DNA sequence: TGAGGAGTCCAT
DNA sequence: GTGAACCTGCAGGTGAGGAGTCCATG
DNA sequence: ATGGACTCCTCACCTGCAGGTTCAC
DNA sequence: AGGTGAGGAGTC
């Protein structure tokens, strides 16, 4: 705390120093923050800052004078919640404010205030306190709302004098707007919500340029943000589309110099709305039709990239009845096969509705930024000052009023800024030509059900997650904010209990600062100076405890000597049934065994036991037993003992924690305390003042120098159990819990701890109803779990000890379930504590363990994931390129991928933009796989596991002999097309090496040998794209000529109706046509095949399609000039 | 119902042996001694025995293999007759059957002249005059072997398929086939000859609460290699 | 929501002796009643209609007296003018007495002052923007159509001139 | 006519359901409060002399 | 120059 | 010389197994 | 307020691997 | 309308 607060004070002085040098200009102040997750910590930090300002001396004399101190203390403010804010202001302040704004004439305000004050006068018992809190919140809301509206544009009362003091006491956030204060203390939850000033609500996340952020306990915050992101609202996707389509057909904006370049942003959306109307007949309502469809609701889950799950048995369909005038959702033919659906799909409707809905909430932000640009400098007719934080509500209301859309006001307000704050990050595109990751894509959950009251219509509710906590943390840095996170386990290797530092090392880059080795050793030297154990004689003793049943058997018999057996005593007098017997035996044996060792030892007084459950009244029966045992073991040896049960967080703040220290420095004996892992995380400083009259001789000091203030000591005996459920769960509602679980599954799939097969299975069982126990079973088979357990062990021992005074004997008892996990530690022990090293070393001395490195597993899993995404994305792209109309973005995306692969078939570093095209192989240049490219993507296998499969390498494309032709090599060299494979650890995935590279490789070799000897090439007229390669023109020849290619001797089974359909469709509109089918890199010794319209080969002259075996032979890359001459002959007078 | 286990020697514990129906019996003999002395004692009887045949596990396994071989050379059909069709009961049952090298098929209506396993619903649900699928599809086809099951018995408590049910259904099918063809298919042992088998049969009418009311009796015998019923 | 709010009010009712807790309790109870009855109504709106018999019937007839008219237990009601013009809740919906008057007997005392009371109820009515309403109706009526089913017979022809 | 699941068959039962059906097929649903607050007092008009402006 | 005050329901 | 059957009698069984807290809403 | 006898009901089972012996060719 | 056995509840 000393270092951080000193860091704050230095900046406080630099601002003053800058202020005294600069009239020659004028600017604003710099904001400094201090955020955490608990209220108590905030208050304590503020107190320490003030104390540091007062009691700081230089050269044995104060550094500041009395008058200088007031200025510094006048710049620090604390921002609590609304309910607490109201209950500190007295009656005088509120009466002055009410009189100043003339709110006393109204009846409602005065009545409400009377009730609040009346309860305030008799607030002693904890029954009116609960009611007082809830009423205070509502009153605060109403009062502030009316104050804001009276200050908006007119009747602005002037603030100066006593009125200013009253207002600033009631509204601390005012002191920042005018410029009085520039240091704030607040929690995390309040930091994501904002605070109030006179004008409007201030959002700290919308302006972070030049701000210093100090965050304590950085790793925990990953949970907090998540809980805030799961409390969002749902939305109907049918009402939204029918309300957007109707209001975007005739409503128009204004032609003024303040609405410049805003009406050109809503045009594409208007175009798409009408198409979505005509294709799905959005003039009718929706309803179901059939059995088994009206009994249970229908749930759909989408990840927006490749993972899709449905809750039905057979695929559902959509129809349009023009006589009943309605759209019907029918199950269609439920038998196997039988005329696969040709009507429609429910999934397509849902997925396409989402894109439009989020396309409308992202254009508005752009519009508002443009509005601010035009209103600040291009108008300046009425002076208003202020920045983008000021022109926030006006720019929204103007557009909404113009477009008659006033129901989307709230949804716009939740996620809005210049651009985003709850919408994506990074690449900001789901496409192969952009960086793709889960942390800026999210997930979607949709439910379909009947409407309230009506028995003839259905609705579609949707819930969304748009950004992971890590993405928010990264966007804060890219905004221009400086973040300092202080902790001891701030770089753990867990993605559930901590951020993802691999995603932050690829997006941030050199902005993620780190310490060096020399600095680390300096810190190590400091720590050893203040805590030295290789002198004065301090020793640490470790012991692992197994389960002992004969130990407990006799004790139960002695507890009730008049019974018969042990199970009967456990079942009858204690309160556990036959199901809960093994587990109970297990923990109780170890607990009592540890207590015996504590009591036997002479020179020990204080012991703390860490369990996973509370020993409270609900377990009274067990408590007595433990108590009894202690007494017996107190008589065996010679020492008195005392025990403390029921140590909760409620007990800590109702009875206190200062009683143990009193009983320790006033009376002799021993003390045993029972607590949990979470209870001793909010109650700090477990220290007791010492008194040498009571203690013996074992208080050896360990500091190399003397130490100040009073004399204090700490714990000298610890019992450690093994943690319990480590999977996060929410409690706000049902949907929140569902979203939480899906988030975690997808995170584990992202990093590489889970394979796609297992992930899809887990998602499916989550959809159908699942128990917690199965989920924990699935979690326990991953490497993340062990990291979490180690993190908690480290924290538990780290917090035990805060003084420089220790005994000569420190005892550590550990359960026998942590041995293997602790033995698996392999990090650098440079900044570790003293107890943790003892634990690790003691565990590591037993036998040996084979370690399979996590890297090896990660490579296999990630290879599978990339290969899986490629197939689905390619299929979607080509299907969208076969719609009657072809768009313009699609052809661009189609060109870019092939061009990129040709230029860079094998990159060296980690690709940034085209990332899901390259896989990392153990060998450098080649890899072997085995699978099917037209079946189930979740069946592939790579590397050593398949040593006899197909190979992906440089020799299988014959690129050596491909570029050995004389009319092909110059073309490759000019356009930067690599003729070699640089041996690096990045090759293309098996989906982009057979269906993309191969085609584009031969296709352009056509355009060299044909082009050198006359012939001219062109482009497809947007109507037959991907049905043919190119168009050729030469020497003014009629009947426009099309061609196609199949690279090498590659055969496709499309000689059936497919080829005939292609020819028919081309000729039905463009008229007569000629077709040139040719190959390359084949045997140039076969005759030429002149196929007719069908596959009945006709005479040479009366043919429509020419097929050439090959032009460039694979022997030494010749040229089949005979074939070219014959091709010219056929495509000539004939 | 509530029940207590007979004997328990788990982990060789003497506390668990005291909580069974043969552990209390040991205490009972120790309470007649401490109240009566040796005045009263209870002694038990040991039945004489010289012929006792332990059965191993291999013999049973080899028996069931030859059991299934005979069923292999036939036709097996599965049909579904539920009203509100749900669950993949046909698929699950067919998977269980095909794991034993026995190949079956799925039909929408029962076939005549082939072994049939039918999936039906609860008997009480259908109305009295409602024409029960089972009864109807039986009475019309009078030269066909039949079996039926409820769809809830093919899934265990934890959701996994129940193998045991599949084996039982197949064995029962073979037994009826043996009755129909009047000639044994698998090697049964030999029994006493020149004897006739008689079985009384209770009337299925609900009015048959009369104790002394005469019952029909059915007779079976063997002549040559054919059973006569 | 229910348990926390109910615990607050239940605790505060015991100390209801000073003339300061009265004002707070009076306003708090009214808010609690609305939410509780709304949840009851949507729970019994079709779906899982929980039946009433014995103890539950008596309790719900103590919390909702207006239910006793619906089943047929009572047919004589005493109430005020203001409550008469608004209605009373039952377990299913809000029953307005101004929609079913066929038959019935209405005894009104002090018939002269009722004029003023009724007028007050007419004045406390919300306003309405006209531009918004006309544009909304114009946009939504251009293309939307009803169903063609017996339950919707001769209803469409009532909207043609509009 | 139209035999189905039946209950109290009068204006009270059919009121809310009819309003919701007609206000779901035509979009709208922003007018629910107005229609609910006008069907009590103004609902007894159109008597050809009791309510007519000509 | 013209007139001069208390008393009430109910859902938010 | 060996590797397939062949023949007792000791173990182990669904998953895994809980506290504590911030803020806005009539 | 009592005792001991038939008739109809529900519930559980349907192992598994490891170490020493032995033919069968 | 899995099966065969072994066995706990409700009444003249």
């Amino acid at each position: 705390t000393y270092t951080a607060l000193n860091f704050l004070l230095q900046q406080m002085l630099e601002q003053v120093r800058s202020e005294l040098k600069e009239n020659t200009g004028k600017k604003s102040k710099r904001l400094l923050y201090y955020v955490t997750d608990s209220v108590d910590n905030v208050v304590s930090a503020k107190a320490d800052l003030l104390k540091l300002i007062e009691k700081q001396t230089v050269k044995g004399e104060p550094r500041f004078t009395l008058e200088q101190q007031e200025y510094l203390k006048a710049q620090i403010v604390h921002l609590p919640n609304q309910s607490e804010q109201l209950l500190q202001c007295s009656d005088a302040v509120l009466n002055d404010v009410l009189i100043g704004f003339n709110l006393n004439a109204e009846r409602d305000v005065q009545a409400e205030w009377s009730a609040i004050s009346g309860l305030r006068r008799h607030a002693s018992n904890p029954e009116v306190k609960i009611s007082l809190n809830r009423q205070a919140g509502y009153f605060y809301r109403n009062l502030i709302d009316r104050l804001q509206k009276k200050q908006k544009g007119a009747d602005r009362v002037l603030l100066s004098g006593s009125l200013l003091a009253s207002v600033e006491t009631l509204l601390p956030g005012e002191k920042i707007r005018n410029g009085s204060a520039h240091v704030a203390f607040l929690t995390t939850s309040k930091f994501l919500k904002g605070f109030h000033n006179t004008r409007s609500r201030y959002s700290p996340l919308r302006d972070l340029s030049g701000a210093v952020l100090i965050i304590d306990e950085i790793d925990k915050q990953n949970q907090v943000i998540l809980s805030e992101l799961c409390k969002q609202q749902a939305q109907d996707l049918i009402w939204a589309i029918r309300t957007l389509r109707a209001n975007f057909r005739d409503h128009q904006l204004e032609s003024s110099p303040r609405y410049d370049k805003i009406e050109d942003l809503f045009e594409p959306l208007r175009e798409r709305l009408e198409e979505f109307g005509t294709n799905w007949n959005l003039a009718f309502a929706f309803n179901t039709e059939g059995a088994n469809l009206n009994e249970r609701p229908v749930r759909l889950f989408s990840d927006r990239s490749f993972t899709h799950v449905s809750s039905a048995t057979h695929k559902l369909s959509l129809k349009s009845d023009f006589l009943r005038r309605k759209n019907l959702i029918f199950s269609d033919e439920k038998v196997e096969g039988s005329l696969i659906e040709k009507h429609g799909l429910l999934t397509r409707f849902v997925n396409e509705a989402d894109v439009i809905y989020q396309w409308f909430l992202g254009t508005m932000r752009k519009a508002v930024f443009q509005y601010w640009e035009n209103v600040r400098g291009l108008e300046i007719e009425v002076r208003e000052n202020r920045s983008l934080e000021g022109t926030f509500q006006e720019a929204v209301q103007s557009l909404l009023t113009h477009f008659n859309l006033q129901e989307f006001e709230s949804a716009v307000y939740e996620s809005f800024d210049t651009r985003g704050l709850r919408q994506s990050a990074g690449g900001k595109a789901n496409k192969l030509s952009s960086s793709k990751s889960y942390h800026h894509t999210g997930l979607k959950l949709v439910e379909v059900a009947h409407n309230q009251g009506t028995r003839d219509t259905v609705n579609c509710k949707a819930s969304f997650l748009n950004t992971s906590p890590s993405g928010v943390l990264a966007d804060m840095v890219d905004a221009g904010a400086v973040i300092l996170g202080i902790s001891a386990t701030a770089r753990a290797d867990t993605v559930i209990h901590n951020f993802d530092f691999k995603y932050l090392n690829e997006r941030l880059g050199n902005k993620l600062l780190s310490l060096s080795r020399e600095q680390k050793q300096r810190v190590n030297n400091y720590y050893h100076s203040r805590r030295n154990y290789k002198d004065n004689g301090v020793v640490l003793t470790v012991k692992y405890l197994n389960s002992r049943d004969a130990f407990l058997d006799a004790l139960l018999e002695e507890y009730k000597p008049e019974a018969r057996s042990s199970h009967f005593i456990l079942n009858h007098y204690l309160g556990i049934a036959e199901s809960e017997q093994a587990f109970v035996r297990s923990w109780l044996s170890k607990l009592l065994a540890s207590i015996k060792a504590f009591i036997s030892s002479p020179d020990n007084r204080y012991m703390l036991s860490l369990l996973n459950r509370t020993l409270d009244t609900t377990r009274q029966n067990i408590n007595d037993f433990i108590q009894f045992c202690c007494d017996k073991w107190a008589k065996e040896f010679n020492v008195k003992t005392k025990t403390f049960f029921g140590v909760n967080a409620d007990w800590m703040r109702l009875v206190g924690y200062d009683e143990i220290s009193k009983h320790l420095n006033t009376e002799l004996g021993k003390v045993v305390v029972f607590s949990t892992y979470a209870s001793m995380g909010a109650g700090k400083n477990p220290d007791y003042a010492v008194n040498l009259a009571l203690e013996g001789e074992s208080l050896i000091s360990v500091a190399d120098v003397t130490y100040s203030t009073q004399l204090r000591s700490d714990i000298d005996s610890i019992y450690l159990e093994k943690p319990t459920q480590l999977l996060l769960s929410d409690d706000y509602s049902h949907t929140a819990n569902q979203l939480c679980q899906f988030h975690q599954i997808l995170s584990l799939q992202e990093n590489g701890e889970l394979s796609p097969k297992s992930a899809e299975n887990w998602c499916r069982q989550q959809l159908m109803g699942m128990s917690r126990e199965r989920s924990l079973q699935q979690y326990h088979q991953t490497s993340d779990y062990q990291s979490a357990v180690r993190k908690y062990i480290e924290q538990a021992v780290g917090r035990a000890g805060r003084t420089s005074l220790k005994r000569k004997q420190i005892l550590l008892f550990v359960d026998s379930g942590l041995k293997e996990i602790l033995a698996e530690e392999s990090r650098d022990p440079s900044l570790f504590s003293h107890e943790y090293v003892a634990l690790v070393n003691k565990a590591k001395s037993a036998g040996k363990s084979i370690v399979e490195d996590r890297a090896v597993r990660r490579l296999f899993n990630l290879a599978q994931r990339n290969n899986k995404d490629g197939m689905l994305s390619i299929k979607a792209l080509v299907h969208r390129l076969h719609n009657q109309p072809a768009s313009k973005s699609d052809i661009q995306e189609w060109q870019d991928i092939r061009t990129q692969l040709l230029r860079y078939p094998t990159v060296a570093f980690q690709p940034e933009r085209f990332n899901r095209l390259y896989l990392q192989s153990m060998t450098k240049g080649y890899y072997r796989y085995q699978g099917n490219l037209d079946g189930d993507p979740n069946s592939f296998e790579f590397f050593d596991r398949v040593p006899y499969g197909d190979m992906v390498s440089e020799e299988d494309c014959s690129l050596a002999t491909l570029v050995q032709n004389q009319y092909v090599r110059p073309w490759f060299e000019r356009k930067g097309f690599a003729c070699s494979w640089q041996k690096e650890a990045n090759v293309m995935t098996p989906i982009m090496f057979t269906n993309i590279y191969k085609g584009a490789l031969g296709e352009q070799a056509v355009e060299a040998v044909l082009t050198a000897f006359d012939f001219t090439f062109e482009e497809v007229p947007n109507s037959i794209y991907e049905r043919f390669d190119n168009r050729v023109i030469f020497a003014g020849i009629e009947q426009p000529i099309w061609l196609d290619s199949k690279y090498w001797k590659h055969e496709g089974n499309e000689s059936s109706e497919g080829y005939s359909s292609k020819i028919a469709l081309v000729e039905e509109e463009f008229g007569p046509s000629k077709f040139i089918y040719v190959n390359a890199l084949g045997d140039t010794s076969k005759p030429i095949r002149y196929l007719n319209s069908c596959f009945v080969e006709t005479s040479p002259q009366l043919a429509k399609v020419i097929e050439i075996p090959a032009l460039i032979d694979d022997s030494n890359a010749d040229t089949n000039r005979t074939a070219v001459q014959e091709l010219i002959k056929w495509l000539h007078h004939s | 119902k509530n029940r207590i286990q007979a004997i328990d020697i788990t982990k060789e514990s003497y506390s668990g042996f005291q909580l069974s129906k043969v552990g209390i019996l040991e205490q009972f003999m120790q309470d007649l001694k401490q109240a009566y002395g040796d005045s009263v004692s209870v002694k038990l009887q040991r039945i004489p025995g010289e012929k006792h045949r332990f059965v191993s596990d291999t013999i049973v396994k080899n028996h069931y293999v030859g059991l299934f071989d005979a069923l292999k050379e036939h036709r097996l059909v599965i049909c579904d007759l539920t009203e509100n069709q749900d669950t993949d009961a046909a698929l699950t049952l067919l998977h269980g059957i095909e794991h034993l090298d026995i190949n079956a098929e799925i039909a929408e209506v029962p076939i005549r002249g082939a072994l049939n396993i039918l999936i039906v619903g609860n008997k009480d649900t259908y109305k009295s005059d409602e024409e029960d699928p089972y009864q109807v599809y039986r009475k019309k086809y009078q030269d066909t072997v039949f079996q039926s099951c409820y769809p809830e018995r093919l899934w265990n408590r934890q959701g996994q398929p129940n193998r045991h049910v599949v084996e039982v259904l197949l064995k029962e099918l073979l037994i009826k086939l043996e009755v129909h063809t009047r000639k044994h298919l698998i090697e049964y042992p030999s029994g006493p000859e020149r004897c006739v088998y008689y079985m009384p049969q209770r009337p299925k009418d609900e009015s048959s609460e009369v104790r002394d009311e005469p019952w029909p009796v059915y007779a079976s015998k063997l002549v040559g290699d054919e059973w006569q019923y």
